[PDB]
């Protein structure tokens, strides 16, 4: 039953990437992620285990939100509805909760109230290059970044206007690489990860150790 | 009539018309790595003595076997193994003589302890070769590792009437004197290691007390011989 | 999308519903099955093997393997009951924590046929005779050994037979299952008497004991699952 | 209609193994339950009738909350949504709400929120054996334990952060064997079961007793 | 409409869940695909390359290329060990961080044989005799030459060969899959001995050095993804 | 998964509706039916016998 380490098996795992909380009283009341598959080095290293890859992606939102401190005699706000806008690259990008960029027709968004099943929405392989790379030896000058590998940006905030009292809301970002296919195998990371952004490493053993060769 | 049945370098005799009884209607095969057949004979262990007080006997089968010849040593060189039993259990007695026996083999007879606690120890679960004693009282809590022997709970907390579902054969004094179970090869798994997991475990308990007039004899010997079936272990050597 | 409506019931949980789920490990690969000796396909198989027999309930004797025991010996007057119980599989006390009765309390409905074996224990060179009778539901017990004769009996020779095997008939208000627990209703008996004496040659002992096991005969049968009483 | 006397029909009934509760503002709120069938007296013994067993599980878990005092002139809690993660054996395992464990990609987790249908997830036959062992006459030393029988651990905790005032809920996990095969029939348990982790037993009489043998 | 009922579980978001998701961006049209070079269908492609194993941890060599260095050199008296691990491939630690280790450390079951390669590394004029040999799980290592040599073992002439293949067999409880961690368990040895000492022409270094190289040989499976150790 | 639409009265009871509904006891079994005589399928068959007639009320 070799079934389970295929490349499918291997990557086609839902995670939490990203975690974030907004609130809808401060006009930058808005989180945002740029999507990328190093935040997680879990995931990072799964995925550098080879040198190309071509995924689709799935993603799940899991959005709570919790009542803040008021001075209101009653709250009895309503049900929230949040939006979830997904900028492809070299879209507009807001920087306000009140902002044109939440109303592009090129953005696609989600609209989601709150008591529902949790959102999801899937983006495909949108790179102009024929896979993604995870290992670039070359310079753009900045060494190995190669922007052929933008995936895009998601971003997320209330749409209800502010009641009588606060509500800060968190949102879980679950990440899922889907119909993978991966090109070159790599040797496994051996040390610890540095940098989100480069490759740079701190020398360490090879292995652990014991007293002797004879044990 | 008497058969007799003869086994590598050991032979015995057995009535010609004895009932032998199949543990789950499976005889003992192999497993569809190294077998041995050096191992098939017969094991005639230290007969015990039936008497008016006896409560009743039990072997753990791999341990039983643990001190017999090649047996033995193929379980001290071999990590891992699986093998089939077959168990002749006979009572020497005169027709003078009136008693009646439970010869069963209890797969996984786990046992309870005294103490709540704690567990038995190994040399209270298994004496090898010797033979473990039921008790006709109830063993005392104050004891730290010994195994509670009560005879009605067969040291299982069962009633021990109901041992009738696991195979079996009475042992009618009046009517037959012994008995042959064969045991295949039980687990959850293909094979195991034999010094750590007793799979089977032999009883034999006197529902009818053993009997008879003075100037008979005060005791009836039981005779256990067991012949292992389709052993075979792992091997030891590269691809 | 496609119109549909939700009925009454739609977002319940019913305890003995059967719906698709969904798996928490999909893609894991089980350990293929092997085949383990003594596969069960049926609690009945186990209610059809047979079980020794507490007769002999007689609180001093609970705790020991007595309980089991039914003394026989040489009396002097003939006609005495060697024992006696009612045929409640599930209730009484004798065939309560039988293979058989232990099963039987784990459902409220049931049906079927009880097979009753005695055994005699005793020396080979003792001899008798043993009238084995039963009372049908409704008939009282037995006072006599001419009382029991005149009814369905058997007469057993222990000099002949060792054993003696009865299959009770079902015998239902046309009720095809009845409960397995009962409040006050005929209940049919199964008695033993002397029809002779023991007798016994010198340097014999004349005291024996009988064996009594049970077991399901007949096309039998359970219903309504329930919690056994038998667990704190 | 001897039916009902499967083995299917015999062991396929769902029954309340487990309970617990956990409030959200307490850094421990969460609850856990190392999955095994020695839990419930009437679910051992009727499993205990055989000595090994294959079968799959079925979980249902009932969740409910209900509000804990505080001194918020006003509460307003939105709709909770809960957390159940699955940690199969050998996988990392959670010591406070706020723990890595829970966002484990190889622990599969429910998220579920309150109203809906209660959630429900299923896990297969998991070790590495050919069935489950009801018992062991053996070592491992610790006598008859059998670590062969793991079958994973839960755990349960609230989403949203707290709000103005606590929130306390309990779990009601439901547990019913699915597709299941029986070996080797037992005598039933006489005797009262006295420890979880072994067959200790305090001997006991055969059954009850009448007066004499003809009644 | 249609009626409907929705089951337990409708609205749960399961991580492992497996359903047909809307596409934020229909109409896109991706870049075709091209044939890359050096396609991967199985991690298990990637366990059966063989890796250096650094034998020599000696923590003065972890943090060097002499890991992997397995020093051998004339000695005056003979028989003595050359090397010795445990064959525990992800638990160890000369075989944890080997390719093979690497994959094995993502699962919990593992299953399959291990292939261990043995390159001498001395000058083409040095001859001399090593004895392989390999001890299964449950008895213990040997402390001599000749108890290795009445064992399971290979006479290995570097004089005439300057490579030797072991494939180690599988050897486990009847379980087909077994842990990749493993607690105080029989483990089973691999271990070299000097059969003769290492014979040099003058003006040739007797100081020479072996590589050990580890594979998959047999049908190696895994199971139960899981978390590597190795990261944070 | 389907794009369903609910219609309006899709969770409403409706005392006089006909749907499936899941049984409490299923693999239950029950008793099988027996011939006893009398059967009625329908009111009129009562109906359709006479009766004596409170013609004196009085």
């Amino acid at each position: 039953s070799r079934s389970e380490s295929s490349i499918e098996n291997f990557l086609c795992r839902a995670a939490c990437v990203y975690y974030a909380t907004y609130t809808n009283n401060s006009e930058k009341g808005y989180a945002e992620w740029v999507i990328n598959t190093r935040q997680v080095a879990q995931l990072r290293r799964k995925l550098e285990l080879f040198t190309y890859l071509r995924f689709d992606l799935e993603l799940t939102f899991v959005i709570t939100s919790a009542q803040q401190p008021s001075t209101a005699t009653s709250v009895d706000a309503p049900v929230q509805t949040h939006q979830i806008m997904y900028v492809p690259p070299g879209g507009p990008v807001p920087t306000k909760v009140t902002d044109y960029a939440w109303q592009t027709s090129t953005n696609p968004s989600v609209f989601w109230t709150e008591g529902n099943a949790p959102p999801r929405m899937s983006i495909p392989f949108i790179s102009i290059g024929n896979a993604y790379s995870c290992f670039y030896d070359g310079w753009t000058g900045v060494y190995g970044i190669n922007t052929l590998n933008n995936m895009g940006t998601l971003y997320m905030r209330h749409v209800n206007e502010a009641g009588q009292g606060p509500i800060k809301s968190t949102v879980r970002i679950y990440f899922k690489p889907k119909h993978v296919k991966a090109w070159v195998p790599r040797p496994p990371r051996l040390c610890q990860y540095e940098k989100q952004k480069n490759v740079n490493f701190t020398p360490t053993g090879v292995t652990t150790t014991r007293v002797g060769i004879t044990t | 009539r008497v058969r007799s049945i003869t086994l590598g370098n050991s032979t015995i005799t057995t009535q010609e018309c004895a009932n032998v009884v199949v543990g789950y209607g499976v005889w003992p095969e192999y497993l569809k790595t190294q077998p041995d057949v050096a191992t098939c004979r017969f094991y005639t262990l230290e007969s015990v003595q039936w008497m008016k007080n006896s409560a009743g006997w039990w072997w753990k089968l791999p341990d039983a076997l643990s001190q017999m010849g090649l047996f033995g040593q193929n379980m001290q060189y071999h990590y891992l193994g699986r093998t089939g039993y077959t168990i002749h259990v006979q009572c020497n007695a005169s027709k003078f003589h009136q008693g009646c026996l439970l010869v069963v083999c209890v797969p996984e007879a786990e046992m309870g302890c005294s103490n709540l606690n704690n567990t038995p120890e190994f040399a209270e679960l298994s004496g090898g070769d010797t033979a473990r004693m039921f008790t006709d009282t109830q063993i005392g809590e104050t004891n730290s590792k010994k195994v509670q022997t009560a005879v009605w709970n067969a040291g299982m907390g069962v009633g021990v009437g109901n041992l009738t579902i696991y195979p079996h054969q009475w042992i009618n004094l009046r009517t037959n004197n012994s008995a042959t179970i064969v045991m295949p090869y039980i687990n959850s798994v293909p094979m195991d290691n034999m010094f750590r997991h007793n799979n089977l475990t032999l009883m034999i308990i006197p529902f009818v007390p053993l009997n008879y007039s003075e100037g008979s004899s005060p005791y009836v010997p039981i005779t256990v011989t067991i012949a292992p079936m389709c052993a075979e272990y792992n091997g030891l050597r590269l691809a | 999308g496609l119109p549909v409506m939700t009925t009454p019931g739609s977002t319940q949980f019913l305890t003995s519903d059967d719906f698709q789920s969904p798996s928490a490990m999909p893609q894991f690969d089980v350990t293929p099955e092997m085949q383990i000796p003594g596969r069960v396909n049926n609690l009945m198989e186990i209610a059809e093997v047979d079980s020794v027999v507490p007769v002999n309930n007689t609180e001093a004797n609970v705790n020991s393997l007595k309980a089991y025991q039914i003394p026989v010996q040489s009396n002097s007057d003939n006609g005495k009951q060697v024992f006696g119980f009612p045929l409640q599989p599930g209730a009484n006390g004798v065939l309560n924590r039988t293979l058989l009765g232990e099963i039987l309390n784990y459902y409220t409905h049931w049906s079927g046929s009880i097979k009753l074996t005695f055994m005699f224990c005793g020396s080979a060179m003792a001899t008798g005779k043993f009238l084995l009778a039963y009372s049908p539901p409704g008939a009282g017990v037995p006072k006599n050994r001419k009382d029991a004769m005149l009814g369905t009996h058997v007469i057993w020779d222990v000099g002949l037979q060792s054993s003696c095997v009865l299959c009770v008939p079902w015998i239902s208000q046309t009720h095809y299952r009845y409960v397995v627990e009962d409040e006050y209703t005929a209940a049919g008996y199964i008695t033993c008497w002397y029809q002779t004496n023991i007798v016994v040659p010198a340097d014999v002992q004349s005291s024996c004991d009988i064996l009594c096991f049970v077991s399901a005969c007949n096309d039998f049968s359970v219903r309504m699952l329930k919690d056994t009483p038998f667990i704190r």
